[PDB]
């Protein structure tokens, strides 16, 4: 059971939401390198 | 300040049981120099017993500890807040006070015939805050319990709330109750009002909620609290309507409001009395208003 | 003690005001400091309910408890004299509030921020270019109808019967109040701490007097019940099927009764004044700062 909410900052306790208890995802950069690697498994598996 | 009451009105036993209470406090009427018997303690109030009445006369008067017992008067001081006391646990459910302990005045709850003086006056029992708070639930719940066993016998049992009610506990002090048995339905008891407030606050309580979690959702975020704390009830009072007529919404939701202010109110025990340094080898014991 | 703050105004006053002000004497106003002598500014409520069209009548509530209280008799040119209120003291406390509230024999009087419109209780002193309002003063249960109202508006915006909420009914006279649409995030503040004592409440609500008030619907009808229209809830349907047990109704009750008193003192906002004595051909009473 989660919760929702927007921001806050600079902790001391642990399980408090924050500005550095945020993963950094840039989705756009992750779906360009996932496609290109994909494209390189696809190859690698035509090799041998 | 002048602090003296003198009221005027007995007999050798008579004098004999007044004398018996002289440390013990009761509420007046008014702060003047001479009154009359009437208006003394809980006189016109008790005689139906009705709990929320009594102590809505409680908290309306001033409270007076007395001093002397003449054939003729009784020598008495009014309480003020300014300065300090010395009251006596002289009643007769005898609960032991303790150091720095906040004392209460609840209307007698413990059957008329103890704390009384039969000439009429009927003291008000003065008794610590816990022990209050708790026998404040354990009058309350038995009552509903009884009523329950009343109405149906298969979803409790007569000892069942015997086990667990008959018995206040603080400090190791295991004390027992006078708890009438046979209150009687369709009001007619002591605290017969109380549980009528509390099932219906406690039922109106699912409106409510729901209601408001609803109504303050659509402000997007002052604080996520709201819904934060949305996962600790059960899901069974979260699916139970959302929609009613707005009329009768309203009107139970300002009943419920209402009563349950009252009803907060009163679960706040009254007027506080704070204890400094109690003596229990002179049953006396420094105090003053709060 | 000497407790007398005159207040000097920066500039004259014309005869109108001073015919206005001079009924105004006697009733309750606000301050910005404690010192011996200040200006026109900080004075009312003003300041904060401002000349605009949105009011925000929790953070005029703030305003009202974080500052100090006072009582204006003497008024002239050029200066008016101030009493002020400081716990510890008694004071006489006029009626001179022109929604004329009959006040109850030793009740409790309560300040309030002017919920009768804000040209009711002003003055406007256009000499100093600046306005003064007078915060009403009526009884306690008329102060938690007038506030319960008020919240009822606050969660009701967002679902529509109007008439029936907005406007107070008393012995005395039926009256309307100043509605505004939305209190600032202040005002969703306070319903974000109704609602999370009250999504705990019915996390923490006992199951024994549910059981109690289904029979008691289905065997008894009173004012008390009527509300529900004989018609039984459906939460009450679907929690009453589990059996009933001593142990955690008391467990449920030791946090209840815990949790109501914090739930009462959250509807504490704004001053109270608990008065003693009041006469109906004085049309004041003593009173003091609880």
């Amino acid at each position: 059971d989660p919760a929702r909410l927007p921001r806050d900052t600079g902790p001391e306790l642990m399980w408090a939401p924050s500005l550095r208890n945020s993963l950094r995802v840039s989705p756009e950069a992750l779906e360009l390198a996932e496609r290109e690697a994909e494209r390189a498994r696809s190859e690698r598996w035509d090799r041998c | 300040m002048d602090l003296k009451v003198v009221v005027s009105l007995l007999y050798t036993d008579e004098i004999a049981k007044m004398q018996q209470r002289i440390g013990c406090i009761l509420p007046l009427a008014s702060t003047h120099g001479t009154q009359n018997v009437q208006g003394l303690g809980l006189g016109q109030v008790y005689s139906v017993p009705d709990y929320v009445s009594m102590y809505n006369y409680l908290s309306d008067c001033t409270l007076a500890v007395l001093d002397e017992v003449s054939v003729d008067s009784l020598i008495l001081t009014k309480i003020v807040p300014g300065q300090t006391y010395a009251i006596k646990n002289k009643y007769q459910p005898f609960f032991q006070w303790h150091g720095t302990g906040s004392l209460s005045v609840m209307p007698p709850v413990f059957g008329r015939e103890h704390a009384t003086v039969k000439l009429d006056i009927v003291f008000p029992m003065v008794l610590p805050t816990p022990i209050a708070e708790e026998v404040l639930q354990k009058i309350l719940l038995f009552n509903v319990y009884s009523r329950v066993v009343m109405q149906a016998p298969g979803n409790a049992d007569m000892l069942d709330v015997h086990m667990h009610l008959g018995s206040v506990s603080y400090l190791g002090h295991h004390y027992e109750l006078a708890l009438p048995e046979v209150p009687g339905p369709l009001g007619l008891a002591l605290l017969d009002n109380l549980s009528l407030y509390f099932c219906i606050m406690v039922t109106l309580l699912p409106r409510a909620s729901m209601r408001l979690v609803r109504g303050l959702i659509r402000h997007e975020h002052h604080d996520l609290l709201n819904l934060f704390q949305e996962m600790v009830p059960d899901e069974i009072a979260r699916i139970d309507l959302d929609d009613l007529s707005v009329a009768d919404d309203l009107s139970r939701m300002r009943v419920m409001m209402t009563y349950l202010q009252s009803l907060a109110s009163l679960f706040n025990l009254g007027p506080r009395l704070a204890t400094a340094a109690y003596s229990q080898e002179t049953l006396t014991a420094t105090c003053w208003l709060r």
